[PDB]
Formats: C-alpha cells, sequence, structure tokens
RNA sequence: UGAACGAGAUUCCCACUGUCCCUACCUACUAUCUAGCGAAACCACAGCCAAGGGAACGGGCUUGGCGGAAUCAGCGGGGAA
RNA sequence: UCCAAGGUGAACAGCCUCUGGCAUGUUAGAACAAUGUAGGUAAGGGAAGUCGGCAAGUCAGAUCCGUAACUUCGGGAUAAG
RNA sequence: UGGUAGUAGCAAAUAUUCAAACGAGAACUUUGAAGGCCGAAGUGGAGAAGGGUUCCAUGUGAACAGCAGUUGAACAUGGGU
C-alpha cells in the first residue's frame, strides 16, 4: 500500500498506475485524474482538492 | 382568421415590417373586417394594432471595450 | 373529489436523457404532459403558455434539470368531448428544488 | 487460386447458430458421473451474477517467478441465497435416452415459486398445485404418493430434486424464482429416493453443494449485444478506407463453385445473448449472509485472517446495478458469463481435479471494497471519514 | 346498382356502398376481412381501436414487406399494421349502413356483416420524376367498397 | 358546373411521346 | 544546361498522423417501425443439392440426398443476374 | 446588375447581433440494430498499410530574431531553425 | 393489365414548441408567446432578359400542389398598369 505522488491519496494494490521516469525516479499515481496533472508541470500545492494543498492552508 | 391582409396592410400603415406589427390575438375579429388602410388606421388608434419596438441591440458590451 | 390541485417537480434531467440536441426542448414538454396523464388519469392535457417559456429558457438544447409544476384536474363545463375534465399545467417558479415534496393545492 | 499466406478462421464452428437463447436460465446439460460410492450430494446450485471485484493472496505454488508473492486477481461476487426443494423426479434409462418416470412434489409450495409456473401471477388466481396438495392429505393420494415413491426406488435409475431461488433475498426486481431440477450422485436410489424426500420443503444452503479451493463449472447466457456485423461478430479484417460500399464486412462469402454461400462463412446476424458453459472456476471465499449472532447483525462477509476490518462484501454503494448482497455468496476467480443479476446455474466439474491449479488451496488476505461507481479510493465509510473529517454536511 | 351476393332475404338486411374511395385498395381489402362476419357493434369499437394502434389489422395476403407487430398474436398472424384511412372509410360506410337500417326499421343492435367485397376503381394519374430525365408513373389505387349488414 | 375535375386540370395535363429517345474494352491477353 | 515557376511524373529524409499492428467508442442523417403517399428495372416457366450423361459448367432429365404454411431484417455464393 | 448596419479582425474572411425576412426547403411520430453517408477521438508503436503517405494529420496569425545550396543577381524566402 | 409491391422511396443547406381562433376535420392555416436561422458579396429591398395575369380581393376544397391543408403561383368570379 502506497500514497499518490500528487494527490498525497492512499493507494491499494489494484488502483492506479506506476510512472518511472529516466533519471531513476519511481512515481505513484491514483489515477489517470492525478496522473494527466503531474505530467502537465501542475504544483500538487496550488491543487485544492490533495493533501499538499490541506497541509499548506491548514484545512485539515 | 387568416389575418395575412392586415398583418401587410399594418406594415405599409406602420412604416414598419411585417414582423414588428402586432394585432390583438383578443380582438382577431374586429381586425378580419378592416380591409382598407382607412380601417388600418382606425385600428392603430384603437390600440388594437401596436408596432412592436426595435429588438434591443446594446452597444454597452462594445462602448466598455 | 374529481377538480383537484398538486405541485409536483417533474425531473426533467432523468426523462430526456440520451436525446439529441434539437429534440430536448420539445421531448421535455412531451415528458410533463406524459407526466400530467399518468399521475391525473385525464387525456386532454393543456401546458401553459408560461411552461413553455420555463422549458425554452436555455435553448432547445439545454433544459432546466428540474422544474416544479402545478398539475390541476379542472372541468370542461362547456366541451361535450369524451374527456369532461382536463388538466392544465401551470408554472410555479422557484429557485431551489431541495425538500420540495408533492403538496396539494386548494 | 489457393490463398498464398495461410490464416485460421474467424471462429468456432462448435458454437453454431450464433442465435438467441430459447432460455434464460441456464441449462445443465450434463450433470458429474453418478458415482455410488461417495456420499449423497447435489451437483447443481443456482447463483446470481451480483458483480466483480478483485483480491490480494499469496500465491504458494513452488518454482515458480510468482510463488510466496501477493497478486491482484479479478473475481465476480455470485450471490446465491438457499435453495428449496421442491420436488423429486426420476428418471429410467430408456433405449431412446432418460426418460422422466414420476415426479413427485412438496406438500407446500411458495407463492414465489408459483409464480414460475404462471405468465401473469397478478390477475391470475392462485390455482397451481391446489388439488395436488390435498394429495399429501387424503388417504387415497397418501397411499398413491407412497405407490410413486416406491416407483422410483425400483424402476428409476437417476434421481433428480427440483429446487427454486428465493427471490425475496435478492434486491432485484423480479419476484418469479427459478426452477431447476438437480441430480442427486449419492448412492443407490433407494437412499437418494429417501434423502431426497427428506429435503422436500427444506433450504439447501450453497455450502453444503460447493466446498472451498474448488473447481466448478459456471453455465448461463451472455451479455445480448443485438444484431452485430462480421467485423464485431467474427473478428474478421476491416477491409480499406478506400472500399465502395462499406468496409465492415467479408469482401469475398465464398468462391463461384459450390454456388451456394457455405456455413462456415461469417455472416451478420444476432452477437451475445447465447448459451455457454465455462469450466474450472475456481471458489475463492464462500461468504455468510447478514446473520443475527448475539443480537446485532454481524456483516463481516469481507474480513480474511490479515485484514480483520469490520465491512461487507458490498463495496461503497453497493455493487453497481445489481444491489446489495445480503446472502450467502461464490466467489469464483476471475469473470463468469452474463450481465449483472443474471441467474447462474453453478455445477460441480464433470472432470477430475488433481492439476497443481486445482488442488491449490487459496488464502485471502485482502477484498477490495472500494465504490466501483467511479474511481473508489476508500475501503469503508468510516476510512473515508477519517481520512476527510467532518464536511459541511454535519 | 347491383351488389355482388344479393342478401339471403330482402327486408332483414342493409345495404351500403362506395365508388372511387380515395384509399390505398390493400390496405383496405385487409381491413374489410378482419370486419367480415363481425357484429357492428364490435366492428365499429374494432375499427376506432385501428385508428388509435390499439388492435391490429392481419395482412393476410397484401404482408410484402409489411413489419410484425404484437397485437398480431389475438389473429393467429404475424405481420399486422393500422390502416386509419382505411379504418376511417370503413366507419363512414359502416355508419351509413347502420342509418339504411334504421330507415328500414331493421334492429341495429343485432346487425352481422355478412358480405363485404373491396374492388379496384379506375387508378388516378399522377407523375414522379425520376433521374437522367424520365418520368415515371405515380399512380394512385382506389376503391369500390360495398357491404351488407344482416341481423342474427 | 358538375364537371370541376377535368376541366381544371385540362390545362396541366401535357402530351407525352410513347417510346421516349433516350441518349469495356475487353480484350484479354495471352493470345 | 538551367535560376524562378508547376492542382505535372518520380526517389529519399524529417515531422505528422487509426494507412497499418487492431480495432474500439461517440454524434448527425439514413437504414429500421408506424400514419399518409407510392414507383422502376426485370420476368418462357420458375427457383434446395451431389454425381452422371448432355451443345463437353442443370434448376427442370437420370440415379441418389431429400422436401412442411406465411414471412421480417440482412446478405452479396448462384441465377454462366 | 443596384443599395450594404454593429462587434471581432488587416479584411466585402470566418463567427455573433440589429433592420428586414423566413419556418429548415415535395411529410411526420417512435426507436438508436447491422451496413452506410457526414463529423470526431483513440493508449503504445509511427507508413510496418498501399501500385503509391491515397485519405487524414502536422504547420498556420502577428511580433521579435534567424534564414543556406543555387542563381539569369531579380530571386530562392513565410527557405529552414 | 400483372408479379415486383404497399417494396424502393417521401434523408443536401442546425429547429422547433405552447396556447388560442376559424372549421365536420389542425404536426402543416391564422394570431400571440417562446426558442432559432439568413447575419448587409442576406433566406433583405428594387430592376434588366425572360414569363404573361402568375398581381389584388372574395369564394371553392373536386382534380393538382409526390403527407395533409380551413392554404396556394391550383380552381371559380370580379378588379388592377
Ligand atoms: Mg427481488
Ligand atoms: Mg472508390
Ligand atoms: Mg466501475
Ligand atoms: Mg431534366
Ligand atoms: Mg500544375
Ligand atoms: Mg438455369
Ligand atoms: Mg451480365
Ligand atoms: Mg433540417
Ligand atoms: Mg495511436
Ligand atoms: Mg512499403
Ligand atoms: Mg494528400
Ligand atoms: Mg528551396
Ligand atoms: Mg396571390
Ligand atoms: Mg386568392
Ligand atoms: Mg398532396
Ligand atoms: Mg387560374
Amino acid at each position: 500500500v502506497e500514497l499518490c505522488s500528487f494527490s498525497g491519496y492512499k493507494i491499494y494494490p489494484g488502483h492506479g498506475r506506476r510512472y518511472a521516469r529516466t533519471d531513476g525516479k519511481v512515481f505513484q499515481f491514483l489515477n489517470a485524474k492525478c496522473e494527466s496533472a503531474f505530467l502537465s508541470k501542475r504544483n500538487p500545492r496550488q491543487i485544492n482538492w490533495t493533501v499538499l494543498y490541506r497541509r499548506k492552508h491548514k484545512k485539515g | 382568421s387568416m389575418l395575412r391582409l392586415q398583418k401587410r396592410l399594418a406594415s405599409s400603415v406602420l412604416r414598419c415590417g411585417k414582423k414588428k406589427v402586432w394585432l390583438d390575438p383578443n380582438e382577431t375579429n374586429e381586425i378580419a373586417n378592416a380591409n382598407s388602410r382607412q380601417q388600418i388606421r382606425k385600428l392603430v388608434k384603437d390600440g388594437l394594432i401596436i408596432r412592436k419596438p426595435v429588438t434591443v441591440h446594446s452597444r454597452a458590451r462594445c462602448r466598455k471595450n | 373529489n374529481e377538480v383537484v390541485t398538486r405541485e409536483y417537480t417533474i425531473n426533467i434531467h432523468k426523462r430526456i436523457h440520451g436525446i439529441g440536441f434539437k429534440k430536448r426542448a420539445p421531448r421535455a414538454l412531451k415528458e410533463i404532459r406524459k407526466f400530467a396523464v399518468k399521475e391525473m388519469r385525464t387525456p386532454d392535457v393543456r401546458i401553459d403558455t408560461r411552461l413553455n417559456k420555463a422549458v425554452w429558457a436555455k435553448g432547445i438544447r439545454n433544459v432546466p434539470y428540474r422544474i416544479r409544476v402545478r398539475l390541476s384536474r379542472k372541468r370542461n363545463e362547456d366541451e361535450d368531448s369524451p374527456n369532461k375534465l382536463y388538466t392544465l399545467v401551470t408554472y410555479v417558479p422557484v429557485t431551489n428544488y431541495k425538500g420540495l415534496q408533492t403538496v396539494n393545492v386548494d | 487460386s489457393h490463398r498464398k499466406f495461410s490464416a485460421p478462421r474467424h471462429g468456432s464452428l462448435g458454437f453454431l447458430p450464433r442465435k438467441r437463447c430459447k432460455r434464460h436460465r441456464g441449462k445443465v446439460k450434463s450433470f458429474p458421473k453418478d458415482d455410488p460410492s461417495k456420499p449423497i450430494h447435489l451437483t447443481a446450485f443456482l447463483g446470481y451474477k451480483a458483480g466483480m471485484t478483485h483480491i490480494v493472496r499469496e500465491v504458494d505454488r513452488p518454482g515458480s517467478k510468482v510463488n510466496k508473492k501477493e497478486v491482484v486477481e479479478a473475481v465476480t461476487v455470485v450471490e446465491t441465497p438457499p435453495m428449496v426443494i421442491v420436488g423429486i423426479v426420476g428418471y429410467v434409462q430408456t433405449p431412446r435416452g432418460l426418460r422422466s418416470l414420476k415426479t413427485i412434489f412438496a406438500e407446500h409450495i411458495s407463492d414465489e415459486c408459483k409464480r414460475r409456473f404462471y405468465k401473469n401471477w397478478y390477475k391470475s388466481k392462485k390455482k397451481a398445485f391446489t388439488k395436488y396438495c390435498k394429495k399429501w392429505q387424503d388417504e387415497d393420494g397418501k397411499k398413491q404418493l407412497e405407490k410413486d415413491f416406491a416407483s422410483m426406488k425400483k424402476y428409476c435409475q437417476v434421481i433428480r430434486v427440483i429446487a427454486h431461488t428465493q427471490m425475496r433475498l435478492l434486491p432485484l426486481r423480479q419476484k418469479k424464482s427459478h426452477l431447476m431440477e438437480i441430480q442427486v450422485n449419492g448412492g443407490t436410489i433407494a437412499e437418494k429416493v429417501d434423502w431426497a424426500r427428506e429435503k422436500l420443503e427444506q433450504q439447501v444452503v450453497i455450502g453444503g453443494v460447493f466446498g472451498q479451493d474448488e473447481m466448478i463449472d459456471v453455465i448461463g447466457v451472455t451479455k445480448g449485444k443485438g444484431y452485430k456485423g462480421v467485423t464485431s461478430r467474427w473478428h474478421t479484417k476491416k477491409l480499406p478506407r478506400k472500399t465502395h460500399r462499406g468496409l465492415r464486412k467479408v469482401a469475398c462469402i465464398g468462391a463461384w463453385h459450390p454456388a451456394r454461400v457455405a456455413f462456415s462463412v461469417a455472416r451478420a446476424g444476432q452477437k451475445g445473448y447465447h448459451h455457454r458453459t465455462e469450466i474450472n472456476k475456481k471458489i475463492y471465499k464462500i461468504g455468510q449472509g447478514y446473520h443475527s449472532k448475539d443480537g446485532k447483525l454481524v456483516k463481516n462477509n469481507a474480513s480474511t485472517d490479515y485484514d480483520l476490518s469490520d465491512k461487507s462484501i458490498n463495496p461503497l454503494g453497493g455493487f453497481v446495478h445489481y444491489g446489495e448482497v445480503k446472502n450467502d455468496f461464490i466467489m469464483l476467480k476471475g469473470c463468469v458469463i452474463g450481465t449483472k443479476k443474471r441467474v447462474l446455474t453453478l455445477r460441480k466439474s464433470l472432470l477430475v481435479q488433481t492439476s497443481r491449479r486445482a488442488l491449490e488451496k487459496i488464502d485471502l488476505k485482502f477484498i477490495d471494497t472500494t465504490s466501483k461507481f467511479g474511481h473508489g479510493r476508500f475501503q469503508t465509510v468510516e476510512e473515508k471519514k477519517a481520512f476527510m473529517g467532518p464536511l459541511k454536511k454535519d | 346498382v347491383r351488389y355482388s351476393l344479393d342478401p339471403e332475404n330482402p327486408t332483414k338486411s342493409c345495404k351500403a356502398r362506395g365508388s372511387n374511395l380515395r384509399v390505398h385498395f390493400k390496405n383496405t381489402r385487409e381491413t374489410a376481412q378482419a370486419i367480415k362476419g363481425m357484429h357492428i357493434r364490435k366492428a365499429t369499437k374494432y375499427l376506432k381501436d385501428v385508428t388509435l394502434k390499439k388492435q391490429c389489422v392481419p395482412f393476410r395476403r397484401y404482408n410484402g414487406g409489411v413489419g410484425r407487430c404484437a397485437q398480431a398474436k389475438q389473429w393467429d398472424w404475424t405481420q399486422g399494421r393500422w390502416p386509419k384511412k382505411s379504418a376511417n372509410f370503413l366507419l363512414h360506410m359502416l355508419k351509413n349502413a347502420e342509418s339504411n337500417a334504421e330507415v328500414k326499421g331493421l334492429d341495429v343492435d343485432s346487425l352481422v356483416i355478412e358480405h363485404i367485397q373491396v374492388n379496384k376503381a379506375p387508378k388516378m394519374r399522377r407523375r414522379t420524376y425520376r433521374a437522367h430525365g424520365r418520368i415515371n408513373p405515380y399512380m394512385s389505387s382506389p376503391c369500390h367498397i360495398e357491404m351488407i349488414l344482416t341481423e342474427k | 358546373h358538375d364537371f370541376p375535375g377535368e376541366a381544371a386540370q385540362i390545362a396541366h395535363q401535357k402530351p407525352r411521346p410513347t417510346v421516349e429517345k433516350i441518349i469495356l474494352i475487353q480484350q484479354p491477353r495471352r493470345c
């Protein structure tokens, strides 16, 4: 069980995809919503529905 | 019943188009008896034939940009 | 109690699901007419002209998802039609549709 | 004139004709061979395809690259409430095949079972088996019934059992149950009739028919796709783009001679809704329905020895297009034929299961309960509320 | 005029016919065969149910290309339609027949259609325009209808 | 005037002729 | 020979793309069903095959296979259409 | 052939509106199967399809830069990037 | 005059809907309302060549206007440069 590299959500054994860049970094994505945003160079802390946003803005 | 003659005469009397002519829907029988331009000019004074205003094309959006 | 009047919330969004753009608004006004026959068991339904403007308020392909409608089964008393009853469907302009149950109107 | 480059044909001629199945409930066309040595047992059971999910288990096959490794395997949930036995049928083997000799129905038959005997149950007087049930009480009927039970033990060689599902225990719209003959493969005919007689108007759970780690067969009807072209019906090559008068066809439907279109030539027609029988479906878990143990209804049929989470087999929002599985269910590896809420007739395998995969004992470690009505990311409701915290709807 | 199949006994039957009726012969022939032997109270209700798509007209002979409806089970047939114009022209003729029975003093409540035939009127001529500067016929198929109503 | 049909279409009917006069290489090789 | 030019013929490369691997899905109008309306080409008779003989590739004759009302949507083997 | 509004824009381009005009072009209702005609998308690979990059797609406006071989010195040239 | 056959077809140019009126009869006429299109190289307003009463009013609904029609460039009667 891993965490999403973009949304910070919890990933279960049969969900999401795994992305391994050419430089040796491996990322876990929850779904194609978080995967396409990651490839679009979207900053997570600027995305309202992610976990990094709720920690930066202390929404928890 | 069929008021195509009154819809056409009211266009030349009111100096407007057929799309700007308003015939009273509750007084179609009185309009139907108007077969001359003198009777059409009589109904425009009685308020049965009203010239509808021009459709609003506001330039406030153009004047703002 | 033949002459009765109620107010319904016709969910148009689930009655025009899968309809083409040029056919959504006319079908929306055909489902309202069908809604007035199933609830009020009486043919010859007359839809008020103010309701025609409500379902056509946002064009022909964007119909309001839900609409507040008042069904009032009235009596002809003038014509010799085999129905002897008719339901006038009027438009009830409301802002919020949450919690709006089906109520009776006197 | 021969085709220069060889290529296999575009379908199996053993599933002809590709017509709509004349029946809706799958039909067991061959029961397991009766062996008088083993104890008395049923060889079939009706189920309803609830939905699919995936599990996590540790494979234990020596010599594989996946040995002692966690795997995510797709499984299907088949809700199987207990069936009520309401009939016994004896078969005599004739030179023209088996023949139904006697048929003894139960004394009491529920209204959901009598619904099968009608096409318009709402406007019909509930008269089915009203004069037949009196035979179980009249002294003339009892003596005639005793002669029928003795006729099965003396003349019949194949004893089957009529059973029906309990659709009151399903979230489905259909109230008309499904009747089915389930052959008894236990022992002598005298014991099979006595065993079936004591099982009349009595429920039979799927835990008694099948067991854990058992390769069973799934019979039923596939998903109806309607009229389909030859490109989708037989999976042929699409003609090039510049093809006039259509490109999703078969170009040549036969040579000049024979001057007739052959039955082997792929043609356009109805696809789907065909009767099928897929074998070797391993049972991963036999879940228990909701039952009050000590005053509180337990819903724990999706917990494993390593998960321990109090969660039911139903995911968040229930199985999509089916409902809520509140009864005993089976968990088969992979997919099974039919749409959702499709009645499936589970059957024991006609073969002897001795392979390495058939004898492999499966131990589930985690069952997925995320919502299948979208991209579910939470197993339970409390896990979702503990992660997202309090919302505005509080 | 002269009808085919003169009734077995006059003064107990009424006649009603029509000439050059602009109705399709093939649709009207199959409609007349459905009301053959029907009571007029049953025939008038049936023809009104055909115009309302409630009861079908089984196309027995001229059934090439016509569809298959669920209402055809009642006629032990597969192909059936609901000719509205054919049923309306027969309702007007069946109403004129009841007018012929009330003037003669017949019991309208017991009339039975014992004989009804549909002939072919002279075809009216219209033209259609085809490809390559050709004009093909666009004829109509009218029909002469006659019926005799008897008391049973 | 009880001949309305034919007297109204007599000016619209136009006579037509009895018969309307309207207006592959095919050589295989290996001779 | 040749700059410029070309809805001219041709070869390669880059880029691009369902041309393809290998198809899938969505939309509009048709097809489809109903009401009304309503043709045309074509037609010796007609219409299930195998083989044989035959004007040397039958649909009909010969010997066999056999053959069950009325039809719908398709289809492009055949009718040397 | 004659007269030719507002907005966007280089534009009598395209798109939207006003004056004016019309009722969707010789029919309607229901359904959304195959196959079509028209429109669109498709992961990974990128012409392996095919006589042939046919069809489709890529590129595109303007601004600031940068622009070879060759040449009849005019050009090529919106080269290309 | 048939079979074909009540079959092909009535599918180019986004789109109609509600109520009322007249009427035996309204998806098609008329009035009103709403939603749209042409978007000033118009589906706008006037001519030339050509047509020759098609113009206008009233009336008819029989034939024609490939569905219908209470409508028409149809038919009938008057008028008009
Ligand atoms: Mg149920
Ligand atoms: Mg071509
Ligand atoms: Mg899902
Ligand atoms: Mg021509
Ligand atoms: Mg050129
Ligand atoms: Mg021949
Ligand atoms: Mg030829
Ligand atoms: Mg259109
Ligand atoms: Mg691709
Ligand atoms: Mg190549
Ligand atoms: Mg090209
Ligand atoms: Mg160059
Ligand atoms: Mg005129
Ligand atoms: Mg006139
Ligand atoms: Mg017509
Ligand atoms: Mg004239």
